[PDB]
């Protein structure tokens, strides 16, 4: 179990980690959070009391290094940093769990919310979507746009989301035009997976950390991106069946996690109306389906 | 974007444009079975393709071949026009090819970009006009050659005939649709005014009678007075 120690919180803040949220005040005597579950991507994000603009974050591993958090008051906001000296960072961390200044990530045993949500995400790709090669863990906020937003502007803060363009000579082979337009799985099955993402896993992976993104930090380009991906599927007629399988699952879990209040802008009813009810896999897709009708049924 | 009354001028600027319409692409003839079913049989069609600054009309011929075989046919036929439209731009001369091309039923939107992506400054548009260019089929010259047609054929005409030397493309394609409305309208009448002296001939390489100038206001006067006729007698005024 690893910890992320905070130097301090000289401002009042909202802390996520993962799907979890505490409020710290302003100079309130706070030091961090413990127990993290190794073996997965974590993020902690921020939302500040004064400016509710920009919520900002870090992807991390604790098993890629030591990070700890810091305020910097000339750039105004809490940063992820690692601290090299291994024998200092220890020992930070017992004084500070010593007396009792840390939060305790609050991982209920039955509860595998959080694996289902990043089973595919990897922080290697994470790294390759967002590049900053100087660091282990990776900054995302708010606004940062999207490549295939810019081509429609400062290259170094963009999301590097693989580019889905339906209507791209990428999607359609010269003579198939009506044939790929309208069954994409040559455009899922050999551009996208056997070309550019190599198997399934990390096609998955890059949806859901797109879906993240737009869930914890309400990055408009990112729930392009994950309704893109999801569209793609559900519009070819041929997906390996285990795929669909999975799908399913992710997907069942994204909506069962995301705020009730905030599905009127994160999810676009065109594509699930599209995915559930016209596409080619409108039956494959069974517990999704009944989770939407059950929790969203105005968007339907 | 769409283009509508405001922007209407546009039509006779010198970028060359071509509307498309699908309408009269895929036709059936609805009939009985044997065993009391109803069946469709189809008849050729064709696409109507027309640059309105030149008169230029570009006909292409669907013979129905391209039908056999095939499952959702008025799907299909979408596609098949911008499989033929694209064609039609990549066989002319880059300095012939249109800058716009304006559908005038939104669902060629999709299907035409597609199989322009070759083509990306080229821009598809829809219209929000309720051009009348369906009543192609009632100009008998046009209707005698796709029904003749006994294979994929695309044929040439100027739709203006001779007008553009006596008057402007706007005047042109005013005349046009209003003899296309009009046609749309009351088919019988229309063809009664146009046909009813029988002094005033059609040349062998027109489509439309040789009216003076005079007898086009005539002419153009009976017609308005047809789709307001109809209008009445349609909706009881
Ligand atoms: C082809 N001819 C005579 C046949 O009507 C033209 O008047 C010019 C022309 C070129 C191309 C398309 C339509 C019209």
């Amino acid at each position: 179990m690893n910890t992320v120690p905070f130097t301090s919180a000289p401002i009042e803040v909202t802390i996520g980690i993962d799907q979890y949220s505490f409020n710290v005040k302003e100079n309130q005597p706070f030091h961090g959070i413990k127990d993290i579950p190794i073996g997965h991507v974590h993020v902690i994000h921020f939302q500040h009391a004064d400016n509710s603009s920009m919520r900002y974050g870090y992807w991390f591993d604790c098993r890629m290094g030591n990070f700890y958090i810091q305020y910097d008051p000339k750039d105004g906001l809490y940063k992820m940093m690692e601290e090299r000296d291994g024998a200092k960072f220890e020992n930070i961390v017992h004084n500070f769990k010593e007396r009792q200044m840390m939060v305790s990530y609050p991982k209920i045993d039955e509860d595998d919310t959080w694996y289902n949500l990043t089973e595919f995400v990897q922080m290697d790709k994470i790294r390759k979507i967002v590049r900053k090669d100087e660091n282990q863990f990776s900054y995302v906020d708010s606004s940062m746009t999207t490549v295939q937003e810019n081509e429609l502007s400062d290259p170094a803060h963009s999301l590097n989301y693989t580019v889905i363009n339906f209507k791209s000579r990428e999607a359609i082979r010269p003579g198939h035009e009506m044939e790929d337009f309208l069954d994409k799985s040559y455009y899922l099955n050999t551009v996208m997976l056997q070309g550019i993402f190599k198997n399934s896993s990390n096609y998955f992976g890059e949806l859901q950390f797109a879906f993240l993104n737009a869930m914890f930090f309400g990055n408009y380009g990112s729930s392009l991106q994950w309704h893109a991906m999801i569209e793609l599927i559900c519009s070819s007629a041929t997906v390996p069946k285990h795929m669909l399988d999975k799908l399913d699952e992710i997907l069942y879990y994204q909506i069962k996690t995301l705020p009730e209040q905030y599905s009127d802008i994160l999810l676009n009813e065109r594509v699930w109306n599209i995915c559930l009810y016209s596409s080619f896999q409108k039956n494959s897709l069974h517990n999704t389906e009944k989770i939407m009708e059950n929790k969203y049924p105005e968007l339907l | 974007g769409a283009m509508n009354s405001s922007n209407y001028a546009e039509l006779f600027n010198n970028d060359i444009k071509l509307f498309v319409d699908d309408t009269n692409v895929y036709r059936v003839t609805v009939h009985k079975t044997f065993e009391g079913n109803v069946a469709t049989k189809a008849i050729n069609g064709c696409i109507f393709t027309l640059n309105p600054k030149t008169g230029h009309l570009f006909l292409k011929i669907i013979h129905t071949s391209v039908w056999a075989g095939q499952k959702r046919l008025s799907q299909l036929a979408k596609w098949k026009t911008a499989e033929e439209v694209s064609a039609l731009v990549r066989s002319l001369p880059k300095e012939e090819q249109p800058k716009q091309i304006i559908v005038t039923r939104k669902a060629m939107l999709d299907p035409l970009e597609v199989h322009m992506l070759d083509f990306p400054n080229i821009a598809i548009r829809p219209t929000e006009l309720r051009l009348p260019f369906s009543a192609a089929m009632s100009i008998d010259k046009l209707s005698d050659v796709v029904m003749k047609a006994t294979e994929p054929q695309m044929v040439l005409f100027n739709i203006y005939d001779d007008w553009l030397d006596r008057i402007s493309s706007y005047t042109a394609f005013s005349r046009l649709t209003l003899l296309l409305r009009a046609l749309k309208t009351n088919e019988e009448s229309a063809k009664m005014i146009l046909l009813s002296d029988p002094t005033i001939t059609i040349k062998s390489y027109h489509l439309w009678p040789s009216f003076t100038d005079e007898q086009w206001i005539t002419i153009e006067s009976q017609m308005r007075d047809l789709i307001l006729t109809e209008y009445g007698r349609k909706y009881n005024v």
